[PDB]
């Protein structure tokens, strides 16, 4: 119970208040939580357009 | 105050260890 | 004062012996040269010429300030150790007592009781104690810090009460 | 409380006024000394031999063990530059000069030597960083309308 | 004496200190290679 | 021997091995005899007050108010104007101002001289 | 930078081996430390030099409270004059110590390992000033060698602590603080290495000579530096060495900067100034 | 849009929460060291979700919250960076300060001041991520001096030593 | 949302698709979805809840538009009164162009991060688009003092043109 | 205005009729309300100030500062029913009567329509000042001290009487918002230079300055506590509210005219803080304080900067703050061990537990540490100074170091340390001192959260 | 390296400073020098969010560690081969700087020993 409570406390109640306070105020205003742009590879669809980026071209294939 | 604890001081003796 | 030949001898052996357990370190070598420190000064004990003796403290200390470790050994507790009134920040004076409001003084009953005592005993006492001060005065003035002790029967020595009521040297 | 006729006052020109002046610090005549009368307004005060608290013997019992003054004692004239907190005069165990000579003569050794550890860098002996596309002027903020200089490199 | 003798003395090596536990690592070395050596054979 | 230790203001002599105290004479006998006896005077009268279990004030110390009065008030009735004092003063005032006046002209100068035919990059600097 | 970051691996580590607090000797490695990354900052290994945080990060917050360890069971004591056969004595935290001590000289496969020899292989391998890898080099051999000198003193040695012994280390609070440090350091390194993406280039052709110097020059700093430390035993005349009275003495610099402008500045302020 | 923002501030405020409750003056005076510890060690297991989620993908972010100043051309606004550098320090950090914690209820178990002296470590603490995830320069100044201050009441922690003051 | 998409312009966001290659378990997504049904719907919940209660009675506010005036260069000398609505009119078309210049430089700083460590080559565009605000900004506002006024802005501005007219006309021959 | 200038006169007649013991009381509760009510001028538009009438206007500069004012009243009266319950009734309401008095000059001259009527309550301040150093000073070089502030700032006014009547004679009215809109170049004519220096050397002389900064320690040392924080709070920011309102009509002969000044007070600053590092009295290491702050602001001004003046509004008011805290420190010692040398009463913290820290973070503000105002009030002026000049910052960053030596030093010395042992005196805290300095801190704290309001005109 | 003791204690002028070369043209003494190649466009590269220090030709070789890394999560050790590929090529195209190094150099002491050759000759 000593645990349960501590954990509601201390970190239900914040993180409730936070992400209220990070998605209706803070992302309402424009590049507040501007991330970096998902890196990508070749050879990955892209979800929201489903193209398959085409294979990087045959490689030189030296090991060792 | 009161004492008791797990080890007691020793007087230029080798203090005792414990398993743990 | 005036600090006798063979005193500061005493002084500078002490000190020497504590540098030496500085560099020595290890109890053995520490034992080892500190034997051939004392049979180095035992043999110049039996000199009639006073001259000799203040000569041979000159380049002895002069010797002891060379081979002093830049970096001596001192128990924390003393002037220069890691524990140099570390305690004294919990120390209070117990003057301060007399402020406590009077919940605080009552949630003491019995210690302040004899607080009471010691106040009272120290009132009555102080008369008695200042009569004999003034009255063993030395002509011309004190000629010593010394404090006398208490002559009569039924008093207190005089100039007693900061010493006696001071804070401890573990006041947590 | 305390008047106007014990407090600082003129420089002691007259040996008797000295003899005044010694027990107005309540101190004697015989080592009693003033500031070297140069118009600098120190009067009367006396200048005490410049020893920091640090020297003071702890363990003689001091009416200020903090600061370790004696009541009544006339403290120096530059008491906070002497404080046990502030600047200190402790004799160290080796002298000034020689301690002044290994120390400026470390810090010009390390200066020194770098320079010519310039002079002379040390490298690995190795070719230069390739780097393809013109060594990526396009990505390192070149304009693209600019043409890119030719720059690509061979096998060996 | 008493810091020469008792059960202070015999005082370890500087190499055994670093050393310490060599016995049973090694001990763990050759179970833990041993199962990999025959589950690289199965592989 | 070996080298000894060469003194300095900052690097004070160890007042152990300095040489006056290990010589000694009658005349010095009594000289640090009297320095306990005024010492004494000056602890025994400050206990006696300290010690009072009536003085609930604080106990006055002539040494701290002579001090503060010295190097704060009886200067300048003490000061008189001579040579050295007279160059510190123009020395350690108008000295620092005047240098700093060259150097801070000496930058301004050459600051505007470079943007009035176009010798400095801002083109990003707007909130001056 | 590398001018700030060679001399700084140096003086801090020079003075660290002359030293006897526990504390001040632990303190000087770290300032060692600081002087590392910033070596690395220079030549173009930002992020190693952000690893080496993280490594260095874990032993060395263990080395000090295993050291507090000591010093609050034998009686609030940090000369390393006062202890000796500790090993025996206390068990966990002498497995402690030499296990921070390791990881502190980049000793193989461990926290130390990940950073110190790969900042150390790379160092060398790149266009630096020449005198800024001689004082690295030197600084990890000194890094090293004090670190014998805190396990040779403090451990390894016969007991020098007062009579009565109350040394105790069986408080859980004391055990599980440091063990979970302990099984951080052992692994740490193996598991951000392996994870975090390859983030600068790693030089692979290099020839072997500098390649075992990141584990070579720690040999011997560990060699001498045990056979230095372990004459003390052999009972010979004592003679302060010049080089020793400049190194245990902090390099001399605080007798002058602590001294000298600082006078200067308060009585500029007396004699000129206010009056 | 995913919870890495939330996450990652969450350790900062909830570092706060022990603050807080300390400025009440009723609050857990008796075994405060206890509930500090237990704080940090919430956020450190906490701090760990923001460090696999960069190092599944590599998310990093910049949560520019409140605006604080629109100083002509400079917006001065309270802006946390959460680049590879923070995301994975504050982990690091929050781990070796947990266990000082238990050490230190081991060390100055008899400090009469003891929970005045945890009060200085969390805020000592906040400093210290304030300097870490800090996107403007200002915040790193904020951080920078906060850190420094700190340094100073708990080196003079036995303030009655003179050497300490120094 | 609740700013236009091309004064705050966003290039599409594109996101790689989960290719789980390792047969294990990976946990970022479970925490995530723990996430999701522990904070993330409590809190839509209560938003939902006051949005409909925001919904309950919504007033208006707009923002007072202001008519153009007749600036400082045609405003009659001495004429207190034409220079006072003058004055006004050039000192709320500052504050209007220094958040014309923040939004700008705030763009700025929204290409860098979101473009990682290939901002260099990303953020070209938008390096020429504050150059040209930057640039002119200085020959506009820069250099006015603590006091500006329009009349020391309209004197900088007919030195510019003084100065650059006679260059050009004398480089012209 | 006149919604607070009547309700500050009123306060005057109630005082001098209320009940006996009534006096503080009374006093106190409607002179925090005047402050609330004063809190209205906080709202300023985009665009011109506030004009209420041709007698009286206020700007983004004049309000902020008028708060100040109105807030600090209650301060000096909740700071001195300790050490005046022992004189007569007559007496005690007589002090009312001149601080209530100082306020109601204060308010007309930050609010002064007209640059003339700014003058005449802008010097007219020093008859209820001089009345408070003299008569309830506690020392006797107070009578010298009086002389020597009263006299100082009257050898400024004067020439400055001349100046404002003289451009009265040459341009028609001197209305602040005219002369804003009708403004001329002023030539470099060896005339319009002198006129520089009459309109300049009275503001300048009066908050310090490095040669003309002998009055602060003559003054506040030996002034009286309710007086003591009012020449070092507000009357200092007249001699700076008059700067940037003066400094209009002179530009651009302020350009060029201002090296002597600023090179006086750039290193003047320097040693004055150096003073403080080597100082024997509390209070003068307060008051030579101020003047390092107080320097800086005469620097911010005379570049003629947005970013200068934006942090030098906000320098003045977070300063004045923290000096009238301070004196409050020196008071709350000087009340038990009667004297005001430092060394006198080390070892407080052990004593006083929360005056320690009352002390501590009015330390830390005076430290300037981010993000307390006077961080951004000096940090502002850091990059106005840069701007203007690279080598400044070796002398900007060099009292950054002095002022963060003697700030500690004045706290390690009083509060740290071992704690004096002949004193017996000390008892704990009154809940006035305490309640007072939290009075002082916490607004000053409130503050940061949005210094918008503080910054000043230029924003 | 033995090439800093014959530069700064031997003849420094029959050593190639690595700031100056390369000098020489790539085909002096190479019959058809064959140009170097990249397989991976800088879309790509520009695309996979890159570092620029990182950006050589052997970064064609990197591109595909993260995105196994990636696929591998939370298993970071399944990729040993594949990144052991691209160190691989990392030390190929390294060993192809110090041969180059060295092609220099001996084209250095090819031309100063036929320089003075002939001066003597003529
Ligand atoms: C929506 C609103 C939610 C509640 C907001 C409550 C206030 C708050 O925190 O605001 C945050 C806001 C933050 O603005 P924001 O842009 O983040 O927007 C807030 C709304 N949310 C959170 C949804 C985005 O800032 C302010 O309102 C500034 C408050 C400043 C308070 C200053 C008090 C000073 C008191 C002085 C007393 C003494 C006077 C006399 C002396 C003067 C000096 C000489
Ligand atoms: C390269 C530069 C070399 C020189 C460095 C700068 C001078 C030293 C600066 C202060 C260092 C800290 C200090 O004050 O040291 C003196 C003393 C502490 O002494 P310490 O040796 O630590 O021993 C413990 C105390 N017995 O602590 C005290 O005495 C504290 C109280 C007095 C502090 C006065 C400080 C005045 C400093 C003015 C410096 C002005 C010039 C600066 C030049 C360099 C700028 C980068
Ligand atoms: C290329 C690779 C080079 C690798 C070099 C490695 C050298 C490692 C250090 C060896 C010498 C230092 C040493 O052994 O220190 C430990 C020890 C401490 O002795 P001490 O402090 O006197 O305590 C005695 C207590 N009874 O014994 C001592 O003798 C202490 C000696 C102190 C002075 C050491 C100076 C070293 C200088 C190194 C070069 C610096 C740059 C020039
Ligand atoms: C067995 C040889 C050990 C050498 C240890 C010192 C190495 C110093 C760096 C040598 C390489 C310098 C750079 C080249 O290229």
């Amino acid at each position: 119970y000593r645990h349960s409570i501590f954990a509601v406390t201390h970190v239900l109640i914040p993180v409730w208040i936070i992400h209220y306070y990070l998605k209706y105020h803070v992302t309402a205003k424009p590049y507040t939580v501007v991330e970096r742009k998902p890196r990508i590879f070749p050879g990955d669809t892209i979800l929201e357009t489903g193209e398959v980026i085409p294979l990087m071209k045959e490689f030189p294939d030296q090991h060792h | 105050a009161g004492g008791g604890v797990h080890i007691e001081p020793r007087y230029r003796q080798f203090p005792q260890l414990t398993r743990s | 004062a005036y600090l006798t030949h063979q005193q500061k001898v005493l002084r500078l052996y002490k000190r020497a012996l504590r540098h030496l357990e500085s560099w020595c370190v290890h109890r053995d070598k520490y034992r080892y040269f500190a034997c051939l420190m004392r049979a180095r000064f035992d043999e110049h004990k039996n000199e009639k010429d006073m001259v000799k003796a203040t000569q041979l403290l000159r380049q002895a200390e002069e010797e002891f300030w060379y081979g002093q470790h830049p970096q001596p050994y001192i128990f924390p507790e003393s002037p220069g150790g890691t524990s140099y009134e570390r305690y004294e920040c919990y120390k209070v004076p117990e003057w301060c007592l007399d402020d406590w409001h009077p919940s605080e003084k009552a949630m003491y009953p019995d210690y302040f009781a004899k607080r009471e005592q010691w106040k009272r005993l120290r009132r009555e006492s102080w008369e008695r104690e200042v009569k004999q001060l003034q009255e063993e005065t030395p002509p011309g003035g004190p000629r010593t810090e010394a404090l006398p002790p208490a002559r009569k029967e039924g008093d207190l020595p005089p100039l007693w009460w900061h010493i006696v009521t001071r804070p401890r040297e573990r006041p947590m | 409380h305390v008047t106007k006729d014990m407090f600082p006052g003129p420089y002691p020109k007259t040996p008797e006024e000295r003899a005044a002046a010694a027990k107005k610090y309540n101190m004697r005549v015989e080592d009693y000394e003033p500031y070297p009368d140069d118009g600098m307004g120190y009067g009367d005060y006396p200048k005490l031999p410049d020893r920091s608290q640090q020297e003071r013997d702890p363990w003689y019992d001091w009416d200020h063990p903090d600061l370790r003054l004696n009541w009544g004692e006339p403290i120096h004239w530059d008491l906070d530059m002497y404080i046990r907190n502030r600047v200190d005069t402790s004799p160290t165990p080796v002298s000034w000069n020689t301690m002044c000579k290994h120390l400026s003569g470390f810090v010009a050794f390390m200066l020194f030597m770098f320079w010519v550890g310039e002079i002379y860098p040390s490298y690995q002996p190795v070719g230069p960083k390739q780097y393809p596309y013109n060594d990526l002027y396009l990505e390192r903020g070149g304009d693209p309308t600019k043409e890119p200089e030719p720059v690509v490199h061979y096998e060996i | 004496a008493w810091r020469y003798s008792g059960g202070f003395a015999n005082n370890v090596s500087f190499v055994g200190a670093l050393l310490k536990g060599f016995k049973w690592g090694f001990a763990a070395f050759v179970v833990a290679v041993g199962a990999e050596y025959y589950l690289e054979s199965q592989n | 021997s070996f080298p000894k230790y060469k003194p300095s203001r900052l690097a004070t002599l160890p007042a152990t091995l300095d040489p006056a105290e290990y010589d000694i004479s009658p005349e010095t006998r009594k000289a640090q005899a009297e320095r306990l006896a005024i010492r004494s005077r000056l602890k025994r009268e400050y206990l006696l007050q300290y010690n009072d279990p009536n003085r609930l004030g604080v106990i006055e110390d002539p040494a701290l108010i002579r001090w503060t009065y010295a190097r704060s008030a009886n200067i300048y009735p003490n000061f008189r104007p001579t040579p050295k004092t007279s160059l510190l003063g123009a020395l350690f005032g108008i000295g620092p101002l005047f240098f700093w006046y060259y150097v801070f002209k000496t930058d301004r100068d050459k600051k505007e001289k470079l943007i009035q035919e176009g010798k400095l990059d801002q083109t990003f600097n707007i909130s001056y | 930078t590398l001018c700030l970051g060679a001399i700084t691996t140096l003086f801090t580590a020079l003075c660290a081996i002359t030293q006897n607090d526990i504390k001040k000797i632990v303190a000087f490695s770290t300032s060692s430390q600081l002087g590392l990354m910033m070596v690395t900052i220079g030549i173009n290994q930002p992020h190693l030099a952000f690893l080496h945080i993280c490594m260095h990060a874990f032993f060395k917050a263990m080395l000090f409270m295993c050291s507090g360890s000591i010093i609050h069971s034998l009686n609030d004591e940090q000369d390393i004059r006062k202890m000796g056969g500790l090993y025996k004595a206390m068990p966990f935290t002498t497995t402690a110590l030499i296990i921070g001590s390791l990881a502190l000289t980049g000793m193989p496969y461990l926290t130390g390992f990940y950073s110190k020899d790969l900042i150390i292989e790379a160092v060398n391998m790149s266009y630096t000033n020449a005198w800024a890898l001689l004082m690295t080099l030197i600084a990890t051999s000194l890094t090293a060698a004090y670190s014998t000198r805190i396990i040779f003193f403090a451990f390894l040695g016969k007991p020098r602590f007062p009579p009565l012994v109350l040394i105790n280390e069986n408080n859980p609070l004391l055990i599980n603080s440091i063990k979970r440090l302990l099984i951080g350091s052992i692994f740490a390194g193996f598991i951000i290495s392996n994870n975090i993406p390859p983030m600068t280039v790693p030089n692979t052709t290099m020839p072997l000579y500098m390649k075992m110097t990141a584990l070579i020059v720690t040999i011997m700093g560990f060699m001498l530096a045990l056979e230095l430390n372990n004459t003390t035993y052999y009972l010979k005349f004592k003679y302060p060495s010049q080089t020793y009275k400049f190194s245990n003495m902090l390099g001399y610099y605080p007798s002058i900067m602590h001294r000298l402008p600082t006078y200067h500045n308060l009585s500029m302020s007396q004699k000129s100034a206010s009056s | 849009m995913n919870p890495f923002a939330s996450l990652t501030l969450t350790t900062l405020i909830i570092l706060t929460i022990p603050i807080m409750m300390s400025n009440s003056n009723i609050y857990k005076t008796n075994l405060y060291p206890n509930y500090v510890k237990t704080t940090v060690s919430y956020a450190f297991t906490l701090s760990l979700v923001p460090l696999l989620m960069f190092m599944h993908t590599g998310q990093e972010m910049i949560i520019s919250n409140w605006h604080w100043m629109t100083l002509q051309t400079v917006e001065l606004s309270l802006s946390f960076k959460m680049d590879y550098f923070s995301v994975m320090f504050i982990p690091v950090a929050l781990f070796v300060t947990w266990s000082i914690m238990e050490f230190s209820m081991w060390y100055m178990h008899s400090d009469p001041f003891i929970n005045r002296f945890f009060k200085y470590l969390v805020l000592f603490l906040i400093t210290m991520m304030i300097l870490v995830t800090a996107n403007n320069l200002f915040q790193l100044f904020i951080g920078w001096e906060g850190v420094g201050i700190m340094s100073f009441l708990l080196i003079g922690w036995w303030h009655g030593r003179t050497d300490a003051n120094t | 949302d609740s700013w236009d998409k091309d004064v705050y312009p966003e290039p599409p966001r594109r996101t790689p698709a989960p290719a789980p290659q390792t047969s294990l378990p990976n946990p970022v997504t479970y925490l995530t979805k723990i996430f999701d049904l522990l904070v993330d719907r409590p809190v839509t919940l209560a938003r939902e809840f006051i949005e409909q209660q925001h919904a309950k009675n919504r007033y208006y506010y707009y923002h007072r538009e202001f008519r153009r005036v007749p600036d400082i260069t045609e405003c009659e000398e001495k004429d207190i009164l034409c220079m006072f609505e003058a004055e006004m009119q050039w000192r709320r078309d500052y504050k209007v162009d220094q958040e014309i210049v923040n939004i700008i430089q705030e763009r700025l700083k929204a290409c860098q991060q979101r473009e990682g460590e290939s901002y260099r080559q990303n953020c070209a565009k938008e390096l020429e688009q504050f150059t040209q605000v930057s640039k002119a900004f200085q020959d506009r506002y820069s250099d006015l003092g603590a006091h500006y006024s329009a009349r020391k802005c309209l004197a900088k501005q007919k030195q510019r043109m003084l100065a650059e007219r006679k260059a050009a006309k004398e480089a012209a021959a | 205005m006149l919604k607070i200038i009547i309700p500050t006169t009123m306060l005057l007649p109630m005082t001098w009729m209320s009940k006996h013991n009534m006096i503080w009381i009374n006093a106190t509760v409607h002179s925090l309300l005047i402050s609330l009510i004063s809190l209205s001028l906080l709202n300023q538009l985009g665009e011109n100030s506030l004009n209420f009438s041709l007698t009286f206007f206020s700007d983004s500069l004049s309000a902020p500062l008028l708060v100040l004012t109105t807030w600090l009243l209650p301060l000096m009266l909740m700071a001195s029913q300790s050490h005046l319950s022992k004189e007569t009734t007559t007496r005690k309401k007589l002090y009312i009567t001149m601080l209530i008095l100082l306020q109601l000059f204060l308010i007309m001259t930050f609010t002064a329509t007209e640059l003339i009527l700014f003058y005449i309550l802008f010097e007219a301040t020093l008859v209820p000042t001089l009345i408070i150093i003299t008569r309830w000073g506690n020392q006797t070089e107070r009578l010298n001290a009086g002389l020597y502030f009263l006299f100082y700032t009257l050898a400024g006014s004067l020439p400055l009487l001349v100046a404002l009547v003289y451009i009265q004679n040459t341009t028609g009215s001197l209305n602040f918002l005219i002369i804003h809109y009708w403004s001329h170049p002023l030539s470099n004519s060896w005339s319009n230079i002198f006129m520089w220096l009459a309109c300049i050397m009275a503001f300048m002389v009066k908050m310090p300055l490095y040669g003309l900064h002998l009055w602060l320690p003559k003054a506040h040392v030996e002034a009286p506590i309710a007086g003591s924080m009012v020449l070092a709070a507000v009357l200092l920011k007249l001699g700076g509210y008059g700067m940037m309102r003066i400094t209009t009509i002179l530009n651009p002969l302020t350009n060029y005219m201002a090296y002597p000044f600023l090179m006086l007070s750039m290193w003047g600053m320097i040693m004055t803080s150096s003073i403080c590092l080597r100082q024997t009295d509390l209070k003068s290491l307060i008051a030579y304080s101020s003047v390092s702050h107080m320097a800086l602001v005469i620097v911010a001004i005379m570049i003629q900067t947005p970013w200068s003046f934006m942090g030098a509004t906000a320098l003045m008011i977070a300063h004045g703050l923290t000096s009238s805290m301070l004196f409050c420190l020196a008071n709350t010692n000087y009340e038990r061990v009667h004297s005001r040398t430092m060394i006198l009463a080390r070892g407080l913290q052990t004593l006083l537990p929360l005056m320690a820290t009352w002390w501590l973070m009015a330390s830390l503000t005076n430290l300037a540490l981010p993000p307390s105002i006077n961080l951004i009030g000096e940090l502002f002026i850091i990059t106005a100074s840069f701007s203007w000049s690279n080598i400044t910052i070796i002398l900007m960053g060099m009292n950054m170091m002095i002022t963060a030596l003697y700030s500690l030093y004045m706290l390690i010395t009083t509060q740290r340390g071992k704690y004096t042992h002949h004193i017996n005196n000390i008892k704990a805290s009154f809940t006035r001192e305490n309640a007072l300095m939290a009075l002082h801190i916490l607004p000053l704290l409130l503050l940061t959260l949005n210094p918008k309001m503080i910054l000043g005109p230029l924003y | 390296g033995a090439h800093l003791a014959r530069r700064y204690l031997g003849d420094a002028s029959k050593e190639p400073d690595p700031l100056r070369m390369p000098t020489f043209p790539p085909d002096y003494g190479f019959p058809e020098r064959k140009e170097r190649e990249m397989v991976a466009t800088q879309q790509e590269m520009n695309d996979a969010q890159l570092m620029l220090q990182q950006r050589d030709y052997c970064a064609h070789y990197l591109i595909q560690l993260l995105k196994c890394k990636r696929d591998s999560f939370p298993n970071f050790l399944a990729c040993k081969h594949e990144q052991h590929d691209w160190d691989y090529c990392e030390h190929l195209d390294y060993v192809k700087r110090m041969k180059e190094f060295e092609r220099e150099r001996r084209l250095l002491q090819r031309k100063k020993r036929r320089e003075q050759r002939e001066a003597e000759m003529a």
